[PDB]
RNA sequence: GGCCCAUUCGGGUCUUGUAAUUGGAAUGAGUACAAUGUAAAUACCUUAACGAGGAACAAUUGGAGGGCAAGUCUGGUGCCAG
RNA sequence: UUGCCGUUGCUAUGGC
């Protein structure tokens, strides 16, 4: 037997690696660099935080205050939120326009207070790719991102820019290019509590920034697709995804360094898994993520997939087959253009062409307990991760959100053990990067904020 | 050029430093250039490490000692004034230096293995240790690798460990060189391999000789605090 | 490198001919270096055959060597047989190369004006620029061969003869 | 007041014949005696050139009815 | 530039070679120093003068 | 615009010292630019400019980053004492110059 | 009109040539600001400015074959052979 | 509660 065989080989081979408990235990070069470790700074930025907020079964669910504001702005595309240690809010839309709102009053919905919308006149006079130094969109904004302290939003899209705007103005203070013709921007985040920008853009590159002194740190690279969505906690490690290389990477950012993530379901193994005694079956593409505390974090794939990672196991540790339901199957008068219905339910070929809801937007709420995950199954779910961190499962759902969710985030409220938060969730009826999706079932383009309680 | 016990970096230079002469052997010592520079680095060369000893932060035994390659031995408790370091540095379990962090009531004495008790001169009991201390006036029934306890305030034997079958000892030479749990056996031969034999996790059995063995405490209670992982 | 064992026979004359017009080289040690190192890789696949079944040496040091095989990208994902490492070839060591990768990918319009936007330097992959054109690019790099962005076939600014025909036409 | 040497003094190619700029290097040469190569190819062989480019014109050189340019076995 | 420095030094010293036999001495000396040549190189220059073993001419 | 790291900072009490590694980052600029690096030093520290320094340079292929060692001193005097005579006819103050014999 | 085969007659094939004109891009050797490095200096690394049309900013070495004069030499059965 | 438009509430919904 050949692997038994290997396996064996490669047991004795660590065992003679090995060659080559007692009440004195100590090691001199250990106790040294401990020396070392007492003597330093800084135990601040880079706690390697585990999960401190287990409160996932303790706050109530199924009776949240669920409030639709609908929005006069096509296809939202981005949420911002900030929180300091009154509470405002940012939403961005395929019109151009970024949004400024107040959510503190959290009782109510959220209230609107400044437009910024580019257009048409923001098109540079050049069509050169480092003089694209102007002071608006002129083309797809597709994210938003708050500053942790405050001063700025800083958004970008497809116009391969970053406009820094202020906070208290909605104005732009500076531009920053991404200096290539595809530099298009899909995801940002800002490392927590800092001023420290992580832009995914898709030259299969990752752009870093320190915004308050307007300059670039690094630029990493390494993913195979476009880095779809990124992620990021207090710790200088990063995690993006790109999309259809089926991969995840976290990246030490000062070592330019990454651990990657393959994915790796298969459903010859799977039908067999169950044949032992069924629709499931292989993956498209990983699109979301979020970190949620720096051991594990949590991906959201295409074939509706929620899977959730450690940082010490290349394969996932947990998966969730089908996380939103599979998608209504085209109707027999809209699928062959027969008469008779018998041939035009053999144009359906029984189950084959049922494709799943993909979940196009994942929230961990960082550290804590519980995630959130939205697409169009007009549903948002709601997941708690259980206290051995190998395992998730659905509490329950927030079934107010009619459309496709593409963006979720909380807001916090409420002390160390009374808690209340508000789930925003932009909502549109279109994806966030192109079209691709029929059968608009009763959407609206609108921020689905939900109140939370205990 | 190095020994084994220094935990020095290949990485380093050419020419090693030559401990000075002082308390301990050259074989059995680490000076203060490789204990502060490239041990717990506190210096990165030489001229800075001498700029510290000029500032005179060392405290070697409660003394000053202003001098680079002063060979400190086993368990002399390094001492440094800013951010109060008490330092006793005893062996590993794969013979290098082990250098603990202790406190302020633990670096007020040390311990120390007598070699022989001497009718000298003028009717005066004599005693000596591995660093040398000629303390007067023990009691008579103190033999060879015994332990003593010495005061360094004064210099004076405060408290005193008998060697005998039933205590915790220390073994510094050959190759047993650092290893603690000092009971499977006893063994005295009458000229070598003789001793007290020493357990580990399974309670396998050593041999080793007298002086390369010297006691610090009892079945449980030594008052030396160890270093652990 | 090594000279092979009849170096001028016609059929190795018209098959360095076709290598080195149809990669651009710029002589006979191009194929002749990659040829050696390949004549090593598959002498040792050869021993590695005629070795047997739950040999040791045949399990380790053949999936190892298909594994980096298929790391430098000569050999493909699902052809992990040690058959295929004889079945290896010159052309397909270097299809690899850097200018033909340009050349493919489309960045250039021939092998020649890949070779010279690599020795021009407009051509990065990764994070840095390479320069030389025989580089042996990997599976991971295969996808971020790039113009430069100090070049200004990336997005950087435009070079001497442009700037200096834009400041005469300004004159 | 400088008398300096010229290049035929300073190079010192004396006499030599007439030669190529395409022998000036070694890439530009394989790249003009491969495009002769495959040019003579198209006289040997009959190269596939990559289908039908347009309308079918016609065979645009001619029809031989009675040469069969075809190998007949043994 | 002393990279140009060795890069003339090359080139005159084999255009000399051309020109005397492959294998003469070209020497060189420094800028002048207090009125004349700097008397190491001007030593070596008289000990490479000293052995020169002539040998006769025919006119 | 250049940018500052600065990672694994320790203090040395011996030596009256704060040290740590300087990632230093200048996209399209072309080195560290030394003086002005010990003014941006000084001020993400405290002020102490004639008692800040650093020493070892090492920017990596293409451009960008470049590692130095840093370390800042309370007490400009102090500092003087502890830093080598070199690197004070480097940056500081002191210049004092060998005897040319022999 | 080029090319290929063949001892011969001949055969096979096809966008192929030209010191023809011409166009704007590219940069590298070189020349050089620096800063870094280092006791100091060199070098590596990073890097603004200039730097191509005979791109003369002028790579070789060896081989195969011609052709020409109011020219020269030799032979001898005109005008030829060498 | 919005780009319009409808039911509107004296606040929620649904069609582009």
């Amino acid at each position: 037997n050949p692997a038994d065989k290997r396996r064996r080989l490669a047991k004795q081979y660590l065992e003679n690696l090995k060659s080559e408990d007692e009440y004195n235990n100590f090691d001199a070069g250990d106790l040294d660099k401990d020396i070392i470790a007492s003597r330093l700074k800084e135990d601040v930025a880079e706690q390697q935080g585990r999960v401190f907020r287990y409160f996932g079964d303790k706050l109530l669910i199924s009776e949240a205050k669920q409030s639709f504001t609908r929005v006069g702005e096509n296809n939202l595309t981005c949420i911002s939120c900030f929180q300091p240690v009154r509470l405002f809010a940012y939403t961005v839309s395929k019109d151009l326009q970024l949004t400024k709102y107040d959510i503190t009053d959290f009782s109510k919905r959220p209230k609107k207070l400044k437009y910024a919308k580019g257009g048409a006149k923001y098109i540079p006079t050049s069509k050169h790719e480092y003089e694209n130094t102007t002071e608006g969109h002129y083309d797809e904004i597709l994210t938003v991102a708050a500053s942790p302290d405050g001063k700025y939003v800083v958004t970008g899209g497809r116009d391969r820019k970053l406009i820094v705007w202020s906070t208290e103005s909605l104005s732009p203070v500076k531009v920053i290019p991404t200096k290539d013709r595809r530099g298009e921007v899909l995801s940002l985040a800002f490392r927590k509590n800092s001023d420290q920008l992580y832009a995914s853009c898709a030259d299969f590159k990752i752009r870093t920034y320190s915004i308050n002194q307007f300059s670039q740190l690094e630029i990493l690279y390494g993913h195979h697709d476009i880095v779809e969505d990124i992620s990021a906690l207090a710790m200088e490690r990063c995690v993006t995804v790109g999309a259809r290389d089926r991969t995840a990477m976290l990246w030490k950012i000062p070592d330019e360094t990454r651990l990657t993530f393959r994915g790796g379901d298969e459903p010859q193994k799977l039908l067999r898994r169950w044949m032992k005694e069924p629709l499931f079956f292989c993956e498209g593409s990983i699109d979301v993520v979020s970190m949620v505390d720096d051991f594990h974090f949590i991906t959201g794939s295409d074939n509706g997939n929620i899977c959730l990672w450690s940082l010490a196991k290349k394969k996932p540790i947990f998966t969730e087959r089908i996380a939103h339901g599979i998608l209504p199957e085209p109707s027999f008068n809209d699928i062959s253009g027969e008469t008779d219905e018998e041939l035009r339910k053999r144009q359906l070929q029984g189950k084959k062409l049922l494709q799943p809801f993909w979940i196009t937007s994942l929230y961990a709420i960082p550290y804590s307990n519980v995630f959130i995950s939205g697409s169009w199954s007009g549903s948002l779910k709601v997941w708690k991760i259980s206290d051995n961190l190998r395992s998730f499962e659905l509490l329950g759902e927030l079934s107010g959100a009619k459309g496709v969710v593409t963006k979720i985030q909380v807001v916090e409220s409420g002390k160390h053990g009374k808690e209340k938060f508000r789930i925003l969730a932009s909502i549109a009826k279109e994806h966030r990067l192109g079209r691709w999706i029929a059968n608009v079932s009763g959407a609206r383009n609108g921020i689905y904020s939900a109140v939370i309680d205990q | 050029a190095a020994p084994h016990h220094w935990l020095l970096d290949k990485l380093s230079g050419c020419y090693a430093p030559r401990p000075s002469a002082g308390p301990h052997k050259l074989r059995e010592s680490l000076p203060l250039i490789v204990f502060l520079r490239n041990r717990l680095k506190y210096a990165l060369n030489g001229r800075e490490v001498k700029a510290i000893l000029m500032q005179r932060h060392v405290k070697v035994d409660g003394k000053v000692r202003t001098d680079t390659t002063y060979p400190a031995g086993f368990m002399d408790v390094i001492t440094l004034d800013a951010t109060n370091e008490n330092f006793r540095l005893v062996y590993d379990v794969k013979g290098r230096f082990a250098v603990h962090r202790i406190t302020d009531e633990e670096a007020s004495y040390k311990l120390g293995k007598v070699k022989k008790v001497q009718l000298g001169k003028k009717g005066v009991p004599y005693v000596v240790t591995h660093d040398g201390r000629t303390i007067r006036y023990p009691d008579p029934n103190i033999k060879v690798n015994d332990t003593v306890k010495i005061d360094l305030a004064s210099g004076k034997i405060t408290d005193f460990i008998k060697f005998d079958a039933g205590k915790l000892v220390y073994v510094t030479g050959g190759r047993n060189l650092g290893r603690i749990g000092t009971i499977v056996h006893k063994e005295r031969h009458d000229g070598g391999f003789d001793l007290v034999h020493i357990k580990d996790s399974l309670d396998n059995t050593f041999v080793t000789r007298l002086n390369n063995v010297f006691v610090i405490g009892e079945q449980g209670k030594p008052y030396i605090s160890l270093p652990k992982g | 490198y090594s000279t092979p064992k009849r170096p001028y026979e016609s059929s190795r004359l018209d098959a360095e001919l076709k290598l080195a017009g149809e990669f651009g080289l710029k002589n006979k040690k191009e194929i002749y270096r990659i040829s050696f190192q390949l004549s090593k890789i598959r002498r040792a696949a050869r021993d590695l055959l005629t070795r047997d079944e739950k040999d040791p040496k045949r399990l380790f040091e053949g999936n190892a060597l298909i594994r980096r095989l298929v790391r430098v990208g000569v050999l493909s994902e699902d052809k992990k047989k040690l058959d295929y490492v004889l079945a290896l070839k010159v052309e397909d060591f270097l299809e690899r190369r850097l200018q033909t990768q340009v050349y493919k990918l489309g960045l250039a319009k021939s092998v020649h004006h890949a070779r010279v936007l690599i020795t021009q330097r407009h051509i990065a992959v990764g994070k840095q620029i390479v320069n030389i054109p025989s580089f042996m690019v990997r599976l991971d790099s295969e996808k971020h061969i790039d113009f430069a962005p100090t070049s200004p076939f990336g997005g950087a600014r435009p070079g001497r003869v442009a700037r200096r025909n834009a400041a005469r036409k300004a004159e | 007041g400088k008398r300096a040497i010229n290049y035929q003094i300073l190079k010192n190619k004396g006499l030599t014949p007439k030669r190529n700029k395409d022998n000036r290097n070694s890439r530009v040469k394989k790249r003009k005696k491969y495009q002769k190569a495959q040019k003579k190819l198209k006289s040997v062989r009959a190269v596939y050139s990559g289908g039908q480019s347009g309308v079918y014109e016609g065979e645009k050189t001619g029809i031989k009815k009675g040469l069969t340019r075809s190998v007949k076995f043994k | 530039s002393q990279s140009t420095l060795r890069a003339s030094k090359k080139r005159l010293k084999h255009r000399f070679w051309t020109e005397v036999y492959q294998g003469a001495k070209l020497f060189y000396l420094s800028g002048v120093i207090n009125g004349r040549y700097p008397d190491r190189e001007i030593l070596n220059l008289s000990r490479f003068i000293s052995v020169m073993k002539f040998r006769p001419l025919k006119w | 615009a250049v940018t500052i790291r600065t990672r694994k900072v320790i203090s040395n009490p011996l030596l009256a010292r704060k040290q740590f590694v300087v990632d230093v980052l200048h996209p399209n600029r072309a080195n560290v630019s030394k003086d002005e690096l010990r003014e941006k030093l000084a001020e993400v520290y405290k002020a102490e400019k004639d008692a800040v320094s650093v020493f070892g340079f090492r920017t990596q292929f293409g451009g960008g980053k470049s590692v130095g060692f840093g370390l800042v001193y309370n007490s400009v005097a102090e500092a003087k004492k502890f830093e080598p005579t070199y690197r004070l006819v480097r940056y500081g103050l002191a210049e004092k110059v060998e005897k040319a014999s022999r």
